[PDB]
């Protein structure tokens, strides 16, 4: 059952990119939920983390998306991105936040291509 | 005139680049450049309707509903987009509401001046 995670993930990129907030909540609340219990290390996973936290961190709740992608900054990139910046917003746990976006700077250094939407290059 | 076009569709561009980023102030800096910009094209120009939603959607992301409100109110009328962030302006300070019920309700009923565009957050 992927089509059905897919097309709603598609809705909220439709809705997001519509300056619409707190609609995003409740269907990102929902395929965090979902895809929670099919896998923890799969690419739908760490998309849908993603856009907890995005969709969490738009909306004027910090607090929560901090843990949230502080729990999981190191899979993804537009994690770790909404990671640091909910840590300048708080003022919080700043560190963790300088390494992971050294390492994945030193990734692009050293000898990731998710088209999400606001992921940025 | 034979770049004066170039230049305006590259702001555009960038300011479209920018706000799809998590990028605030420099799409700011850029949506007041490119406003400042459009001054001499005429008010019939889609240049200028175009110019002046995207420096009124880029007030209106920074928090700074007071000048987003104003600058959309100047020319609610021309462009949708321009009545869509008059409209939560309005939502977000309950100023002018009724003007904002009479030009919605106009620019809904029509649909169902420039009404469509391949901006970012052009409402549905």
């Amino acid at each position: 059952a992927l089509s059905t995670i897919i097309q709603l993930q598609d809705c909220i990129q439709q809705a997001i990119q519509q300056l619409n907030y707190s609609t995003a909540e409740f269907l990102a609340e929902l395929l965090y939920a979902e895809c929670s219990i099919l896998d923890k290390s799969s690419v739908y996973w760490s998309d849908a983390v993603y856009l907890y936290a995005l969709s969490l961190f738009l909306n004027k709740s910090y607090h929560t998306a901090f843990q949230i992608s502080k729990e999981f900054k190191e899979y993804h990139l537009g994690i770790a991105y909404i990671f640091g910046r909910c840590a300048l917003q708080l003022s919080q746990g700043v560190n963790e936040a300088i390494l992971t976006l050294l390492s994945i700077i030193n990734v692009f250094s050293s000898n990731l291509n998710s088209n999400l939407v606001h992921i940025p290059d | 005139d034979d770049q004066a076009l170039s230049t305006i569709i590259q702001l555009q561009d960038c300011i479209q680049q920018a706000i799809q980023q998590l990028n605030y102030s420099t799409a700011e800096f850029l949506a007041e450049l490119l406003y400042a910009e459009c001054s001499i094209l005429d008010k019939s120009s889609v240049y200028w309707s175009d110019a002046v939603y995207l420096y009124a959607l880029s007030l209106f992301l920074n928090k700074s509903y007071h000048t987003a409100f104003q600058i959309s109110k100047e020319f609610k009328e021309y462009h949708l987009g321009i009545a869509y962030i008059f409209g939560r302006c309005a939502l977000q300070l309950s100023q002018g509401v009724n003007e904002a019920i009479l030009t919605l309700l106009s620019i809904i009923n029509v649909f169902s001046m420039v009404l469509n565009s391949n901006l970012v957050h052009i409402p549905d």
